[PDB]
Parts: structure tokens; sequence; C-alpha cells
């Protein structure tokens, strides 16, 4: 099949370069490393405002303070 | 509906935007959420002909 | 300036109604397309940016192909317009004198309801999140790739499947 | 696996098994132009399967036993009542023709399901295409009324336009005056009192209507008598030939799928031939067709499909 | 006769003949189990 | 057999039919009064359904 | 207007015969203008002035037989006071194929409608004093 | 057509009644109707001849018009209760609209006219899913808003979808409009009882599909597409004229067979509802509906008609056209009915 | 009608709820019938296409003699639940409402005075 | 929004009354029903924007999808129609009259 791949590239370039890089991108999002991180950005992102919630003395998990270490952090955004 | 195989799967496929208050793109009540969500608690399992 | 959404729906009533007299099809789109046009303004004026240069990006685009197939299978030696036929013209007219018969006779019967002469522009926004962000027109329709998907599938299809059946018919 | 849109799929396709001599040529002329030996040599030769002009007993040779039947199944003319009384008040002469007519287009869809099925190429000889002149050259002297004639333009107008024009025709050309020898030669005391006047309708509806008409669709090729003596010239001749300005030119592969499944089912083919047309030459009547019917079923080999007949020894019915 | 068109049928579909049959035992098969468990289980259900 | 088996097979014929009857008249009265009003099991005409309503805290106060 | 329509069974048959006229004239009008349209529609004329012509033709004859069925249904209970009786409306009903037979010019139309006219005319009655309601409401 | 063209044509045709059945969106039920009006035209013209065309265009205009009167009513009910699904408490004049257009697309009377047009112009099949399959779509419209259609148009259009069916059919000579004649009177059948216990709705759509198909592949054994085309049936293929009988027989109401009981059963709940006026009207004329099924049946199986010479030639030929559905179908039309209890 | 009814799985063929019912006697009148209607349907395959009749399809009549059969079992099988659920509610919905339903006490043939109509 | 709906749907009744009472050419029916959907389309905008449902806005994109495939088998149509009588007429369409 060389030749044909070939012959197509020497002929008809137009056609090999639209269907490899259909190709590439279908697979490059499995492969990249921060595919992932597409995501992550776009919960960052806080269009509405955080609204508060209750204690009753059974919520320890989320902070008091918006500036206190136990809660959710974007420190990886920073070095991203 | 005439077959309930959406519900037989389970899957929701064109039944999460029926009315207004059905969960918007972000977290926008549409205009009149809270009255329609008020009329939808009522008429459940009370049914059509009891709802009106 | 509260005059302004009932100006622009009349003008699409008229547009309208010249297309349903149906001249030559050359004319139709021209109608079609004030009408058009005067769709998107109005959408604009309920706030909505989007959809408004949508129906004015897509039947704009249409009306090439109806321009093309106007001039290549239907014709005359003398198209008709407005004015050639002067029962069309009479009806035109007619049609217009007719709405301002009926905007005006609604309003004395019914004080308020479907239309409020004495009350308008009052009646158009209803409570507008002025605090916000997100609430731009468009982010909505944005929503057929991310929980309103089956749209998209059956949509996209149509126009999958459509060429097929356009090739069948043209061959 | 009975040929169909599963078998095309699975790679059964037409166009892979045509070939240079997968040609369709059908060999026409006079009643005595001598098509036989021109013809066989040319199958011979070129490796096609010849197929002898479909008389009127075909369908029997092509259906069932293998033998003729009685007279009163395969149609209900007879060849020689036609020569010597062509004026009869019952309609022998249009039953002969239009029966013909059914016959060849049967025989033609017979040829092209063997073109279109193994690549083979069939020499007929006198296609549906030329039958016509017949009719034309009976209508002439009269020995047809003219409600008939519109009665067989219907039946090939309805048939003919679905199937292809054979690729080339070869017209062996013989006057008049030496076919009227020639018919005196051959020894049959019910062809020998055939006129004049009729031999030169059928030359004249050759040269007027066939000849023209198929040049816009074939590639004709006019012979006289002298050159089909030793017909391995006339092979040469199509040997050399250029193919174009045809129908078979557009014909994609699917489009002989759909020609294909028609010449496969015969009752699809003569359906048009049994329209119910009452003209009063063709029409049998509820009495006499009931007793053919019934006593056409029971034959060796008929009154079941053909291999559930018990009679002849198909063993296995239980399980087919 | 002899025919001189050979039938399309002149054979079994041996292949049509084994699902055929092995279809019609498997179906008759899986009826009597089907009495015989929905029969057993109205016993356990309502009692004797 | 005699007068006894056809005398009392008919009068169990009799109730056979008679029950039928009661009961068809009690399936027409009990419909009647379902479709009026919803109250039971038959004619439960589709009412939109609860656990698609979005009960999360939204952007507005006033939703 | 509904409430005009209802007027036809305010009174017992006889009483304000006028008024009775007047309703079945319309009502029959009415009946022939409907038809009237689609015979302008469908197998249309070849001219205008044939259309209306036509229109007037099924108006005015559908027009008669609402008022010879009314003068007829009314002045048959004056006479006879008997007005809870269905016999009026076929004598009345009787009548409008007498009348229908009059405009279309053919006795076999003029005997037939007696006969169906008549008989419906006739069971319309049966169907108000006995009760009977086309269109129920579903009720099971 | 190509295979891959015939498969997305036809997957196209499954998805249109598929979606609409499944779907609860108005919206995506009205897109289920876009997709059986899309997909069925390039089969209508499959033979590219002026009598195709001109069925597949005003089956399109028909049918586009009344796709979007639909879609009117579904706009409107967002405009007043900002959901897509017909609630009650609706306006009648918008639910009216609905059934006004869905009656179009069933092709019921007074909106018949383009039905029995367009049936003439195309092949046998395609007749078949025009007027079984094409038919299921619009009444999973209706099915599904039962409890809110008006009591009154729904009968009238019933009614006369009753006489004008039977009335029109009483004098077609060619086949094909009278199956459509047939469906427009079927359907006053099937509409009448849809506002009264839907259930026998679909009861009278399955009976009635379950004798169309075989009446349809009946008269695609030899392309017989009038009554003088099928009175040559004896001679070509007399096998099917003891069920062609039957089953003609079975789609008019005679008790024996089982097109009485859809006929039957709906007269009985209408019955129950105070109909007394209206079944007997609609139950009248329906034996009007068995005449010119019993004028066929005397063209075709009791009285043999005049046969043609070359129709000697078909019965040489050995046919293998039936695809064996034909014999299931047509038992389980005109037999069935001691099984009555088990489908009501 | 019994669509809407609580406790209802849907496009279910026969709920679990079902099987507390007598089964089909596997030789009831109307499966016997099935098969019947069966062979039938074989024996009109072989008719319509010029085989012989009882003796060409034996395999294939065999094959509908089952089909229909093992199909009518379970179609049986969920009319017998379906009628058996609609009896269950409507009893059900009787005891519920007595000022519906009331046990009206009907009075004996000596206390009535029915008319008389004579016959000459 | 009260004003402005009752000139819509009138619209659509005016393009309704259109695409009934045809005329001597068939590229008009077509015109007419791309206003009815035209009218169809802004409803459905406008109620989505004036209910500020975010989630219904995704529908009248979709009515355009298929509104403009009817136009696109209705263009086709008509190339048939005209390759067949050469004039586009309508009353050339009356070959299914037996
Ligand atoms: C109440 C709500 C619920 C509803 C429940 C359901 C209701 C009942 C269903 C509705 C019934 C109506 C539906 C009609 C569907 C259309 C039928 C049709 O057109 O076929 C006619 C067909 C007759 O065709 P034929 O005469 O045998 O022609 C043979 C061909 O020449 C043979 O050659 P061929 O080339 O045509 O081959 C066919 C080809 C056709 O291609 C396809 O298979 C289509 C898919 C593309 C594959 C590529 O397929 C293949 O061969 C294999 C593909 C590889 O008969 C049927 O199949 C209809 C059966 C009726 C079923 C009744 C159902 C009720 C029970
Ligand atoms: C209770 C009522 C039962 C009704 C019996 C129906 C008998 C029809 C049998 C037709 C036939 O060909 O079988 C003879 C056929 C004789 O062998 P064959 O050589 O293949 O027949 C050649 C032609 O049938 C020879 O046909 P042909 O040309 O001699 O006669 C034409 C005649 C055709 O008959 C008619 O005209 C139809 C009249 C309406 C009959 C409607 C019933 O006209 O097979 C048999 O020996 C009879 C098999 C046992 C009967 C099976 C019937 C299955 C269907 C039962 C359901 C009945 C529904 C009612
Ligand atoms: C003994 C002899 C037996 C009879 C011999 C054969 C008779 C030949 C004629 C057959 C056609 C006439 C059938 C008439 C009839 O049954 O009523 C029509 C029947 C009447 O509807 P309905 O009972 O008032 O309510 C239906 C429910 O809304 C729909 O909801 P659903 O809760 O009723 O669920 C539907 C149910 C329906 O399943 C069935 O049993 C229907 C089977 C009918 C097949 C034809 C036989 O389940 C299925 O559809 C099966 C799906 C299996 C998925 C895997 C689990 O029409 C349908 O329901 C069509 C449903 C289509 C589902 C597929
Ligand atoms: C009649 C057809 C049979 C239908 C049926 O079986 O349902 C019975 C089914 C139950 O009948 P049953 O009174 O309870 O029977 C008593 C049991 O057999 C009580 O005894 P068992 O349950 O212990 O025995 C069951 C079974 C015996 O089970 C076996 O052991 C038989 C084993 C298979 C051996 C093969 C021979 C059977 O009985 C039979 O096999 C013979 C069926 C007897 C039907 C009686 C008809 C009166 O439905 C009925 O009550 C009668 C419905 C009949 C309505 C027919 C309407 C059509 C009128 C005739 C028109 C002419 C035919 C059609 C038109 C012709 C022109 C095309
Ligand atoms: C615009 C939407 C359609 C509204 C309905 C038509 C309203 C005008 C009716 C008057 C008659 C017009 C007519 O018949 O056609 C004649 C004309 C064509 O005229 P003509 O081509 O026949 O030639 C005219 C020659 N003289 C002047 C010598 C008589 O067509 C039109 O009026 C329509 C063209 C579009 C008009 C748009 C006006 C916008 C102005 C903005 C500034
Ligand atoms: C709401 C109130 C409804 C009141 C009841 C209305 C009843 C209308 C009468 C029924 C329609 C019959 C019209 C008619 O008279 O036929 C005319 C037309 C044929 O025209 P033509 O042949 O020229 O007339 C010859 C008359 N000897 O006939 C035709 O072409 C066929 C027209 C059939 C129309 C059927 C639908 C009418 C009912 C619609 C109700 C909605
Ligand atoms: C309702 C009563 C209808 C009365 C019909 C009167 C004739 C008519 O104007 O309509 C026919 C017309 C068809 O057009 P056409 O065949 O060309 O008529 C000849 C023109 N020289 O039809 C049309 O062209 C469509 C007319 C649309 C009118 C819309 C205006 C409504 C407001 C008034
Ligand atoms: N359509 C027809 N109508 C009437 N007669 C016909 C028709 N076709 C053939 N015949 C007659 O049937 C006989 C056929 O002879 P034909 O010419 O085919 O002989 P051959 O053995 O094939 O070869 P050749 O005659 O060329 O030596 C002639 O009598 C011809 O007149």
């Amino acid at each position: 099949i060389s030749a044909f791949l070939k012959n197509a590239w020497a002929k008809e370039p137009v056609l090999v370069v639209s269907f490899s890089v259909w190709g590439l991108a279908i697979i490059m999002p499995m492969i990249s490393p921060y595919t992932k991180y597409a995501s992550m950005i776009n919960k960052a992102t806080p269009y509405n405002y955080p609204v508060p919630v209750r204690d009753d003395g059974n919520m320890p998990d989320v902070p008091s303070h918006p500036q206190d270490p136990l809660g959710p952090s974007l420190d990886w955004l920073k070095n991203l | 509906p005439f077959l309930d195989i959406q519900k037989k799967l389970g899957i929701s496929l064109d039944r999460h935007f029926m009315f207004l208050s059905a969960e918007q793109p972000y977290k926008n009540a549409a205009r009149c959420h809270a009255f329609e969500k008020e009329w939808i608690e009522c008429a459940h399992g009370i049914g059509g002909t009891r709802a009106k | 300036m509260n005059n302004y959404i009932f100006v622009l729906s009349s003008l699409f009533l008229v547009g309208c109604l010249g297309l349903a007299l149906k001249p030559s099809p050359i004319y139709g789109g021209l109608g079609l397309i004030v009408s058009g046009f005067v769709g998107c303004l109005m959408v604009l004026g309920f706030g909505g940016s989007f959809l408004g240069l949508m129906v004015f990006l897509i039947y704009l685009g249409g009306m090439l192909v109806v321009f093309g197939y106007t001039t290549a299978m239907a014709t005359e030696e003398y198209p008709e317009t407005w004015g050639s036929n002067w029962l069309i013209l009479g009806f035109l007219v007619l049609g217009v004198i007719m709405e301002v018969f009926l905007i005006c006779v609604l309003n004395y019967y019914d004080e308020v309801g479907v239309i409020n002469l004495d009350g308008l522009g009052d009646w158009l926004m209803y409570e507008v999140d002025d605090v916000g962000v997100m609430l731009e027109g468009g982010i909505g329709v944005a929503a057929m790739y991310s929980c309103a998907t089956w749209m998209m599938v059956v949509a996209g299809w149509s126009l999958f499947a459509g060429i097929f059946i356009i090739i069948e018919i043209t061959r | 696996l009975r040929y169909g849109l599963l078998a095309a799929i699975l790679g059964d396709k037409t166009t892979k098994k045509l070939h240079e001599y997968s040609r369709v040529i059908t060999v026409d002329g006079n009643i005595c132009s001598g098509k036989n030996k021109l013809a066989k040599e040319i199958a011979q030769q070129l490796g096609m399967k010849h197929y002898p002009e479909a008389g009127i007993q075909y369908s029997s040779t092509t259906t069932g036993d293998g033998r003729p039947l009685d007279i009163e199944f395969s149609g209900s003319c007879s060849l020689e009542k036609f020569y010597d009384d062509p004026k009869s008040n019952d309609g022998n002469s249009y039953r002969l023709q239009s029966w013909l007519y059914a016959s060849r287009l049967l025989q033609y869809a017979d040829a092209l399901e063997h073109l279109l099925s193994t690549g083979q190429g069939v020499v007929l000889e006198r296609s549906i295409y030329s039958d016509f002149v017949f009719l034309e050259a009976m209508y002439n002297q009269g020995y047809i009324r003219k409600q008939c004639v519109d009665h067989y333009n219907e039946i090939k107008r309805l048939t003919l336009p679905e199937y292809l024009p054979p690729h080339a025709v070869i017209y062996i050309d013989v006057p008049v005056p030496e076919v009227q020898s020639r018919i005196q030669k051959k020894g049959d005391p019910h062809e020998m009192k055939v006129t004049s006047a009729y031999l030169q309708d059928i030359e004249n509806a050759y040269k007027k209507t066939f000849l023209p008409k198929m040049s816009e669709m074939c590639e004709v090729l006019v012979y006289d008598s002298w050159e089909a003596e030793d017909p391995t010239k006339v092979v040469e001749d199509i040997e050399y030939l250029k193919y174009n300005k045809g129908p078979w030119l557009k014909q994609d592969d699917w489009t002989f799928h759909y020609l294909r499944m028609l010449v496969q089912d015969k009752t699809e083919v003569l359906n048009y031939t049994t329209i119910p047309v009452y003209l009063p030459e063709i029409t049998i009547g509820a009495h006499q067709g009931s007793r053919i019917y019934n006593s056409f079923r029971e034959l060796p080999g008929r009154k079941y499909a053909p291999g559930y007949n018990a009679e002849v020894g198909d063993k296995w019915i239980w399980l087919k | 006769k002899f025919y001189v068109r050979e039938p399309v049928n002149a054979k079994p579909n041996w292949l049509a003949v084994g699902l055929s049959v092995g279809a019609s035992v498997f179906m008759w098969i899986y009826l009597i189990q089907t009495h015989n468990e929905d029969v057993l289980e109205y016993k356990r259900r309502n009692g004797l | 057999d005699g007068p006894e088996k056809n005398y009392e097979k008919t009068l169990a014929i009799l109730q056979i039919e008679s029950e039928k009857a009661e009961l068809r008249l009690k399936e027409q009265e009990v419909r009647r009064l379902m479709r009026a009003r919803g109250d039971g099991p038959w004619y439960q005409f589709p009412t939109p359904e609860k656990e698609f309503i979005d009960h999360s805290p939204k952007a507005t106060p006033d939703n | 207007v509904k409430r005009f329509f209802e007027s036809y069974h305010e009174v017992p048959d006889g009483t304000q015969c006028h008024r009775k006229t007047y309703i079945t004239t319309a009502l029959g009008g009415i009946c022939g203008i409907i038809g009237s349209a689609y015979s302008v529609s469908l197998n249309p004329a070849d001219s205008t002035l044939e259309a209306v012509a036509r229109v007037g033709r099924y108006t005015f004859t559908a027009a008669a037989i609402g008022a010879m069925f009314g003068l007829t249904t009314c002045v048959s209970a004056q006479v006879r006071e008997k007005p809870d009786d269905p016999l009026n409306y076929f004598i009345g009903g009787c009548a409008g194929g007498l009348t229908l037979g009059a405009r279309t010019h053919s006795y076999g139309t003029a005997a037939m409608g007696c006969v169906y006219m008549g008989t419906a005319a006739a069971l319309f009655k049966i169907g108000k004093l006995e009760g009977w309601e086309l269109f129920p409401t579903p009720k099971v | 057509m190509n295979p891959i063209t015939l498969a997305i044509i036809y997957f196209t045709i499954f998805l249109g009644p598929v979606i609409t059945m499944s779907s609860t969106n108005l919206m995506l039920m009205w897109v289920g109707l876009e997709f059986s009006l899309l997909a069925i035209i390039p089969m209508l013209i499959n033979k590219k001849n002026p009598r195709s065309t001109e069925a597949a265009t005003k089956y399109f205009v028909t049918q586009a018009t009344a796709s979007m009167i639909i879609l009117l009513a579904i706009v409107l009910n967002y405009k007043q209760l900002g959901t897509w699904m017909f609630q009650q408490q609706t306006n009648g004049l918008i639910l009216n609209m609905t059934l006004m257009a869905l009656s179009m697309k069933l092709g019921l009377a007074p909106f018949h006219f383009w039905l029995p047009e367009v049936t003439q112009g195309i092949p046998l099949h395609m007749g078949l899913i025009l007027l079984t399959w094409q038919k299921i779509a619009p009444l999973s419209i209706l099915i599904q808003i039962y409890p809110l259609l008006n009591s009154t148009i729904i009968l009238m259009l019933a009614i006369t979808s009753i006489f004008m069916g039977a009335w029109g059919g009483l004098n077609q000579t060619q086949m094909r409009k009278i199956m459509a004649y047939s469906s427009i009177a079927h359907m006053g059948w099937m509409l009448a009882i849809l506002p009264y216990n839907p259930s026998l709705t679909l009861l009278n759509l399955m009976i009635y599909i379950i004798l169309t198909a075989p009446m349809f592949m009946a008269l695609m054994l030899n392309n017989s597409m009038t009554i003088n085309s099928i009175s040559l049936l004896w001679n070509k293929t007399p096998a099917m004229l003891t069920m062609i009988s039957l089953m003609l027989l079975s789609l008019g109401g005679l008790p024996p067979l089982t097109g009485f009981l859809p006929k039957w059963i709906i007269i009985t709940e209408l019955m129950k509802n105070n109909c007394l006026i209206m079944a007997t009207l609609m139950a009248m004329m329906a034996l009007l509906n068995l005449f010119f099924y019993t004028r066929l049946i005397y063209s075709t199986s009791l009285t043999m008609f005049p046969t043609n010479n070359n129709s000697k030639m078909m019965t040489h030929q050995t046919k293998t056209k039936p695809n064996l559905m034909f014999s299931t179908l047509a038992i389980m039309s005109t037999m069935t009915l001691p099984l009555a209890p088990q489908l009501i | 009608m019994m669509n809407g009814r609580p406790g209802h799985e849907p496009l279910k063929f026969l709920p679990d709820e079902a099987r507390s019912l007598p089964p089909p006697k596997l030789n009831d009148p109307r499966l016997v019938y099935m098969g019947l209607l069966g062979y039938c349907t074989g024996l009109m395959d072989n008719m319509l296409r010029m085989r012989p009749v009882m003796r060409a399809g034996l395999h294939r009549q065999l094959l509908f003699v089952t089909s229909f059969v093992f199909a009518g079992y379970f179609y049986l099988k969920r009319q017998n639940y379906l009628y058996a659920v609609k009896d269950h509610d409507m009893f059900g919905y009787i005891k519920l409402h007595p000022e519906d339903f009331p046990e009206k006490e009907k009075k004996t043939y000596a206390e009535i005075l029915e008319p008389f109509h004579p016959v000459r | 929004m009260p004003s402005t709906f009752f000139n819509l749907t009138m619209a659509f009744s005016l393009s309704l009354l259109g695409t009934l009472m045809f005329r001597s050419h068939l590229m008009s029916t077509l015109l007419c029903l791309e206003g009815m959907v035209l009218s169809l389309f802004i409803m459905t905008s406008v109620t989505s924007l004036n209910s500020n449902s975010m989630s219904s806005m995704p529908i009248p994109i979709t009515i355009l999808v298929f509104a403009a495939c009817e136009a696109a088998v209705g263009l086709a149509l008509l190339v048939k129609v005209s390759n067949t009588y050469g004039t586009d007429y309508v009353q050339n369409l009356n070959l299914l009259q037996c």
C-alpha cells in the first residue's frame, strides 16, 4: 500500500492532509496529558455566586473564611 | 408516552427540558420557576382529571 | 420609542401579507428578506442577539438558491408584480387598511389583554436580571452540545439523510 | 441464495464479469436470408451461446420436461394455417404474432440473464426489436384489423423500453426475387404459397424503420447474400467494432442489478403482455380457458412447482 | 420429467431443516419448563 | 341420567350468567365514576414529571 | 348567535310560528352557503357570474327548504293542537322534499325527499323528546 | 437506488414513528413526522415518470402545510403554559388545530382528497407504507392527548370519512384507489372511538394493517392494478382466490371473519356512552363499504372473466413471489374471532 | 385505561405480580386453535406456491404449529394477567365507596304490583 | 409582548392563507412555507427570550434545520416538475385525475 499512499500524496495531496488531520484530531485528545484539565478550568470559573451553606456543627470539610486551607484550591492553575 | 422506551431504558433523551423549571443550562432560574415548581408538585400521582 | 416593536411587527405582517399575495418569486424573496430582516430586529428587541442573526444568515443563503431556481423554472415573458394586477393591488391596500381596522376595533371592544394600545412598551421585557453573566442569549443554543444532545443527533441526521434524499430525487 | 440485493452486496456485481465478447448480437433478415448458418458460426467462433429463433413452442422447450406441448397449450396459433388462410375469421394471424412477440420477449430475457450472470455473449436471431416488421407487413396486406396493430404497439411500448438494445445487429440483405426462389427450394408445401408482396413488406419494414432506428442505439452491419457465405469475415468485422452510441455505456453497476432482477422473474417480464385488453382475436373465454388450464396441470412434470412434482420422481418432498 | 431448468428446490435446504426442526424442539422444550415452572411457582405463592 | 342432571346443570349455568350480568353492570358503573373523578387506578392521565425539577440554589435569590 | 338558534325549543310547536320559520330558514340558508362554497371550489364555474349564480341558487333553494319546513311544522301544530307529536315534523319534513323537487326539476327527488327528509325530521323530534344526545361527552 | 441510499432512506422511515412514539416533547413528536415526510418522497419518485412526480408533489405540499399547522399548535401551547406537552387546561382552539392538521396527515375527510390521488401514481409498494406505516405516526400523537380532543369535530370527521370513503370508493375501477378509499373508511372508525377508550383505536389499526398488507401483496403477485387485471387471477395463479375472497369479505364487516370485530366492538363502546344515533349512521354506511368489495369478489373469485391467449405463457413458468407472510397474515385475518377476548 | 395505574412497570411483558395466577393448561381450547391455525397457515403456504399440501413442508408445518402455540401460550398468559388486574381494581374500588354502590335490597314478588298486559 | 404576538400569529395566518389559495406558480407556494416557519421561529425565539428559557433555546434552531430541509426537498421536486413539463405551472399536475 506504500505506492497508493504516496501516489495519492503525489497527485491529490489535499485529500491526504484532510484524512491525516482528521485522524490526528480524533487521536490527540486521548494521548494528551492536559485533556483532563479542559474540564477543570471550566469548573473554576465562578459565573454564579457561591451560595453559602448553614452550619449545624457537622460541616467540617467546607471552609469558614474564604482564605482558609481546608477547601478547594486553584493552586494547580497558577502552575499549569 | 405511547411507548415508555425512555423510561424502560431509564435514559432521558428529551424529557429534561419539558418545562421552564427544567435545569436551565447555567443555574439561571427561568421566569416563574417557583410558581410552576409549585404546580408540578401539586399534580403528582393525582393525575389529570383530579389535578384540573 | 415605546411604539418600536409594534411598528416592526406591523411591517413584518405587511411584508408577509405581500408574500401571501404571491407575486413572482423574485419579489417574493425580496419581500421575504424584508420580513426576515424585520424578524431579526424584533428578536433583537427582546434581548436576543444570537438567534436574530441566525434567521437573517440562513434565510439569506436560502434566497440565493430560490433566486437561482426561480430564474430557471418559474419565469414568464412578463413577471407579475404587486401592481401588475389591480385586484392584487386592491387586496394589498385592503389588507393594509384591514389591519388598521382590526387593530383599532379590537382596542375599543377589549380595553386590554390580547392588544394594549393605551399601554405600549411597558410590557416587553419582563424583569431582566440586572446583575449577572452567562445570561446572554445564545448560551442556550450551545446547550445543544450538553444536556440537550438529542436535538443535536436528530437535527444532524436530517441534514445527513437529506443529502441522500436530494440526490435520489434529482437522479 | 437466489439473486437479490444480498448477492450484489456480497460481491456478485455484474460489471466485473463482462468481457470483450460479452456482447448481445442479433442476426436479422428476411424469411429465408440464411440466418441460422450465419448465427451458429458467429457463436462458435466468438465463443457465445447460440439461441435458436423462438418459434411457437419456446416456453415448452424452456420449462418443464423440455418437449413440445399440445398446440392448445403453447398458444393457439399455427404457422401453417397462417400461410394457407391468412385472412381467417378466427384471428389466427394476430394470435401467432402476439404469441411470437411474447415468446421472443421471453427468449430475449433469458439471453440477458445469461450475459448478466456468467458474462458469456448471446447471439440471438430476430429479437423483439425486429419482430414488428411482420405485423407491419401483415397490416399492409390486410391480414390484421387496425384495432390489433394498436394493441401490439401498446404491448411493445410497455415492455421494450426497460431492456437494453443489442450491441450489434447483423442484417443480411436478400432481395425479394431471390428469397422467393429460396423459399420454394426448402420444400415446405405450406410455406411455398406465400406471396411476393408479403415478402416485400418485410424488406420495406427493415430498410425504412428498423435499420435507421437501430443505428441510433446500436452498431448496424449490413451484409449481402454472397458475403454471408463463409461467415468467418462477418466475425472479423464484429471482432474490430468500436462500441459507442448506445444505452450500454451509461449502465452503472446497480442499473444491471435492477435489470437483472426484472429479467430473472419471468412473470414480471410477461405481466404487461397479458394486459386485459379484450381483443376478440386474443380473448380465450372462461370455458375454453378453464379446460386448457385444468388439462395443462394434469400433465407429467406439472401440477406442482418444478422441485415438488412426485410423478417425475422428485424425492425428499417432505423436507422441501 | 427431467427438468431442463434445474429446480431451485432440487435438494432440501438442509440448513433450513436443521434450524427449523431444531428451533421447533427448542421451542417445545422451553415451553414445557415454563409451564412446569409457572405451575410450580403458582403453588408456592397462593398455597395449596 | 334423568331429570336431576339437566335441572342442576341449568341452575349452575344460571348463576354463572347472572353473576356475569351483575359484574358487567358494575364494570360500567365503576368506570363512569373513575373517569368523572380520577379517584381510581384507571384513567390516570399523565402529568409532568417531578424528578427533573432542579432544586439546587440558583443565580438570583428570587428564582 | 348561538342563543338565537336555541330559541327554536323555547315554546311548544305552533306557538310563535313566525319566529320558528325564521330559525329554520336561516339554518337551511347556512347549509346552502356551506355547501355552495364547496361547489365553487370543487368543480368551479366558468366565471364569477356563474359562480355567484350557483351560490344564489343553492342558498335560496336551501332557504326554501327551511321556510316550508318551518311553516308546515308550525301550522300543523296550531291546528290539531297536539304540540308534542313527532308526526308534525314528518309532514313538515315531507313538505321540504316536495319543495326540494320543485326547484330541482324532477319528481324522483320529490318523492324520495319526503321519505328521507320526513323520516329524518321525525326522528329529530323523537330525539329531543326522548333526550337522545348526538356528540356525547365521553363518560363511559 | 443503491444499498447505501436504500439503508439510509428506509432507516429514516423507521425512525419517524419510533421518535414520535418514544419522545415526550411535542417538538420531537413533530420532528418524527418530518422524517416520515422527507424519507417517503424519494421512494415515490423511484420510477421517475410523470405520474410519480405529480404524486410526490401533491403528497409533499399537502403534508408540508399540515406539518406547519401542527407546529403552530405546539408553539402556541409553549406561549400559554411554558411546557412542550399538551396538558389539560389548554385552549380548545390550539388542540382543534392539532386534530385539524393531524386529520390532513391521516387522510380523513373532508381533508381526504389528496390520498386517493397520490396512491394512484405510485407502485403497489409505497402504497403499503403510505397507507399502513405512515398512518401510525399521526395516530400516536392523538393517542397521548385522547382525554382532551373535542367530542364534536372528532366525530364529525369520522362520519364524513365513513361516507366519503364509501361513496367515493363505490365507483373506483383502479385497485390502488380502492385501497385508499378503504383507508378513509376504516380511519373513520379508529378516530370515531379515539376519545372513548383509545385502546380500540390500536385494535382497529392493527387489524387494518393485517388486511391491507396481504391485499397489497396479493396485488403484487402480478402487478394487477385494475378490476380487469385482477379478474384474470384465476388463470395466472388461482391459489389466492380462496383468500382474496375471505380477506376482502373480512375487510368488510361480515360477522364470521375478523373484520367485524373492530366494527362490532367499537359500536359496543360507543353504545356505552349513550351514542345511539351516530353508531347507526356509522354502522349503516359501513355495509356500503362491503359492496364494492362484493363487486370485486364477483370479478375475481366467484364468476370468472375472459382471459388472454398470452396468459398461457405465464402458467408455464414457476413463481416464487409470496414472501410466506402472505399466508400467515391471511389466516390471522379472516379467522381468530374465537380469540376475540384475547384481543379486545 | 390501566396504563397509568399505580405500580405499573413500563413496557414490560409479564410483571412479577403476574406469576401469582394459574398458568394456561397448555391444552386450552384456544392454544389448540393457535396450533390449528398454524397448521392452516402452513398448509396454505404450500397451496400458494403450488407445492403439495399436507406433504411438502413437514418441517415448516412443524415450525408453524410450535411457533403459534409457543407464542400463544405467552400472549395468553399476559391476557390472563390483564383481566386479573382489571377485576382486582374493579372490586377494590367498590369497597372504598359504599355510598356509590349501596347494597340495595330488592322486594319479593309478593309485594311488587307488576302490571299485566292481556293477550286478546 | 402581547401586542407583537397577535401580529406574528396573523402573519402565520396570512402565510397560511397564502399556501392554501394557490396561484399560477409552485415556487410561490414554497416561499409561503418559508414565511410560516419565519413566523414560527420568531414566536419561539421571543417566548424563550421572554420567559428566559435558555433550555428551550435549542428548539427554534431545530425548526429551521427541518423547515429548510422541506425547502430543499421541495426545490428538488420542482426540478422534476419542470423537467417533465418545462413550465413549473401547478395546473400541469392534473394527470392523476383518473
Ligand atoms: N413474427 C413472425 N410472424 C409470422 N411469421 C413468422 C414470424 N417469425 C418467423 N415467421 C416465419 O417462421 C419461419 C421462420 O423461418 P426462419 O427465417 O427463422 O428460418 P431459420 O431456420 O431460422 O433460418 P433461415 O430462414 O435464415 O434459413 C418463416 O416461415 C417465417 O416466415
